[PDB]
Parts: structure tokens; sequence; C-alpha cells
């Protein structure tokens, strides 16, 4: 079969304000097979209260999924999007970046 | 860009540990309304869109009753298309279909389409005539050949063309204060340095609904990411550009939306 | 709402 890996986007919600509650989302998308590990990470850890949407898959058959977590941004808390799929050597960790 | 229905439905076999996985998610427009998860503790039709709650339980016996049939019919397709390809029981394979209907400005119908696709390629789609069928694999042609035989193909088309733009016109206006609304792009730009002679113009456009617009550059060299929900309905993408030394004031980024009536032509000024 | 045959 054909592999395809994801594109991954970790961005917030709304504009990032420090101190205010705001979503960090974690798009993955443009993949192919289905099995994937999605986490969002805080400083390294592991954030537990995560929700996902349900598969759906585009017009080219590859999916999608957005992993988003309540958050209310702070300037020193490092934040990232931890993703694995059987077509990483390793689990692709793309940092948030509130300009990107 | 005038307005449709369609379903997702995605059936992974998962060898020896239990039987497949599928989901069967529901979406008007760009708005997600019903879900179904092989491996819930509901085991019934969900609502993901308030819109949909309101439906009687009739319904939701309804909808859950024929989503599971989808199920045994999925799990029967991949030990099918196994044996097609003459596939081991060891590894895992995917099954996807989607079918539904697209209604113009007046919510007439415009298209159908139903199509299915093997471990991610297209397998066998029900042609724009909605008679015929696009085989992909001369397996694919098995199942094409049978499906002409029992006119499913005609069973299919009283389908997109009765029940679904029916009911779509149907969920259009029972949810009209959300999906028939449009939100125009929220745009803005931003300028960062990749080196002591080179930036990045970047342009955006958020809150937007629905998710079709159109990103544009102009001083070729233009990333562009691809439509991402903010997770609250509205849509957000993003275009860059590496602008020389000095340069950005010829460079324009362009927006085009259903919200915005004339486009948005923003400069780094 | 929804709808299958086997492929």
């Amino acid at each position: 079969m054909i592999q395809r890996t994801p594109k991954i986007q970790v961005y917030s919600r709304h504009p990032a304000e420090n101190g205010k509650s705001n979503f960090l989302n974690c798009y993955v998308s443009g993949f192919h097979p289905s099995d994937i590990e999605v986490d969002l990470l805080k400083n390294g850890e592991r954030i537990e209260k995560v929700e996902h949407s349900d598969l759906s898959f585009s017009k080219d058959w590859s999916f999608y999924l957005l992993y988003y977590t309540e958050f209310t941004p702070t300037e020193k808390d490092e934040y990232a999007c931890r993703v694995n799929h059987v077509t990483l050597s390793q689990p692709k960790i793309v940092k948030w970046d509130r300009d990107m | 860009g005038s307005h449709s229905m369609r379903y997702f439905f995605t059936s992974v076999s998962r060898p020896g540990r239990g039987e497949p996985r599928f989901i069967a998610v529901g979406y008007v427009d760009d708005t997600q309304f019903v879900r179904f998860d092989s491996d819930a503790a509901s085991q019934r039709m969900e609502p993901r869109a308030p819109w949909i709650e309101q439906e009687g339980p009739e319904y939701w016996d309804g909808e859950t009753r024929k989503v599971k049939a989808h199920s045994q019919t999925h799990r029967v397709d991949l030990g099918t298309l196994r044996g097609y390809y003459n596939q081991s029981e060891a590894g895992s394979h995917t099954v996807q279909r989607m079918y539904g209907c697209d209604v113009g400005s007046d919510w007439r119908f415009l298209r159908g389409y139903h199509q299915y696709a093997y471990d991610g390629k297209d397998y066998i789609a029900l042609k724009e005539d909605l008679r015929s069928w696009t085989a992909a694999d001369m397996a694919a042609q098995t199942t094409k050949h049978k499906w002409e035989a029992a006119h499913v193909a005609e069973q299919l088309r009283a389908y997109l063309e009765g029940t679904c733009v029916e009911w779509l016109r149907r969920y259009l206006e029972n949810g009209k204060e959300t999906l028939q609304r449009t939100d125009a792009p929220k745009t803005h730009m931003t300028h960062h340095a990749v080196s002591d002679h080179e930036a990045t113009l970047r342009c955006w456009a958020l809150s937007f609904y629905p998710a079709e617009i159109t990103l544009t550059w102009q001083r070729q060299d233009t990333e562009l990411v691809e439509t991402r929900p903010a997770g609250d309905g509205t849509f957000q993408k993003w275009a860059a550009v590496v602008v020389p030394s000095g340069q950005e004031q010829r460079y324009t980024c362009h927006v085009q939306h259903e919200g915005l009536p004339k486009p948005l032509t923003l400069r780094w000024e | 709402g929804i709808l299958v045959f086997t492929x």
C-alpha cells in the first residue's frame, strides 16, 4: 500500500496572549495509514487532557486530525506536539512557535 | 461554493486484536454533525453539532441502525479485498468510502459521488453520470462488473439526487444560524528574517468560514500551508515569501474569500 | 443522513 508522512501544524485557537486561556492545537494531516500517535507536550512532558477530532480524510484519501488542549500561555513555558507514524524513524516533535 | 453534505467511512483491519476499526463521521459543508466509532462506549450515532441534537430518538436509533450496517459491510469488504489481492491475514489494511450530494445556491442538486479506496488508492468510484463506475485495478473491475449487474449504481443515484439533498436542505435550515453564515478572514502580515540579506514576509488569514480561501503573493517561491481549523468553527491559513532585503514594499499579499466582497491587498508598510 | 453494498 501507499505510505504518506503526516504534515504537522502546532498553533493556538486564538492569537497567543500570555496569561489568557486559549487552546493549543496540532492538526496533523495528509498522512496514511491512520494509526498515528499524537501528544501535545509542555516543557517536554506529555499533556494528558487533550482532545481530538474524529478521523476524517481528504480528497486524496490521506487522513487528518486535530489535537487540542486548553492552555493559558506563559512566556517561559515551551510547548510542542509530538507525533509518531509508521513513516517516521523517530517521533517528529515540532515546537509551538507563536508566529508560525 | 454553494453547499454539500458528505459522509466519510474508514475501516481498518486490526489483525489478531479484535474486529476492525470503523469511523463514520458526517459533514455538512465544513461542519461536522455526527460520528460513530468502532471502539466507543455508546455504540450509537453521536451528535457533534447542536442543530443535530434536536433530532428525535427515532432518527438517532435510525442512523445508529444504518451506521452499523455500514460497519458489517465494511468488515466484509476488507476480508474480500484481502482475497482479491491475495494478502496475508497478517498485515493491516484500510478501507475508506465517501459519498454525498452537492447542492447549488438554490438548494438544488448539483452532483453526487460514491467512490471507495483500498490502502490509500482509488478502488472504484461512481461516475458523475451516477450510472457508470470507474474501476481502478482488474480486481476493481470485479466489483464494477458485479455492481453493474445488480444495478447498484442506479440505487445510489436515487439517494444522492433524492434523500441526500432533502436531508441536506433540512440540515441547512435547521442549523441555518451556523451553516448559512460566513466569516471574512481576519488578515495580517509579519516580517521575519532568515539571514542578513533575506527575510520571510508572511501573510495570515484567520477566523474565516467557510474554509475556501485564496492566499496569493506577488513581487514562484511561495510557501502555502494547508488551511487548518482553529477549533471554533473558523479556519486559518498563511502564505510566506522569502523577500530580499529592503525589498518588502514590492510584495503584496492578496486574500480572496466568500466574506470579502472585494479582496484584501496587504503590503508590508 | 446516510444511505451500503459490499466491495
